[PDB]
């Protein structure tokens, strides 16, 4: 993707 | 001569030997609350919050640390250089914890924390706006600390 989305370590 | 002031010059050796083995300090949720959120501090803290490890292919993250590097090089070798100022680290994989504090879902993002109180609004360098040069960061950090660290490559 473009965006860098952090959900879980 | 106090307690607290002998605590606080002892914390300060304490980045300026971490800063004889790095020029920035990769830091997990323990380390960040006892150097950038414990009191008391007299220092100024930059931190980058990022995404590095490769699975995420955050390629922004990467980007934004290669000026990071940089930056955290050219206050090494500074004139200016002092125990005023300090460059962090936090990955979003090594301190969840800190990004779920500050509600942070995503890389990267540089703050200022100040030596007193919490980050301001333009404590948050505005990414989005104005890209990640080195050269840039270090306008917003003149702007912040009234420290001038000129970039160099």
């Amino acid at each position: 993707n473009y965006t860098c989305e952090l959900k879980y370590g | 001569a106090s307690k607290k002031e002998n605590l606080l010059a002892e914390k300060v050796e304490q980045l300026m030997e971490w800063s004889s083995r790095r020029s920035i300090f990769r830091m997990n949720g323990d380390k960040f609350r006892k150097f950038i959120k414990a009191p008391p501090r007299n220092y100024s803290m930059i931190v980058m919050f990022t995404a590095l490890q490769p699975q995420r292919q955050c390629s922004v993250s990467r980007q934004a640390n290669e000026e990071y590097q940089i930056l955290a090089n050219s206050w090494r070798y500074s004139s200016a250089f002092s125990n005023k100022l300090f460059f962090s680290m936090v990955d979003y994989d090594e301190g969840t914890d800190v990004f779920q504090q500050l509600n942070m879902n995503s890389a990267p993002t540089f703050m200022h924390f100040p030596p007193k109180g919490r980050p301001k609004r333009a404590d948050t360098f505005d990414l989005q706006r104005i890209g990640f040069a080195a050269e840039q960061l270090a306008k917003w950090i003149a702007d912040r600390t009234d420290v001038h660290i000129r970039v160099f490559r």
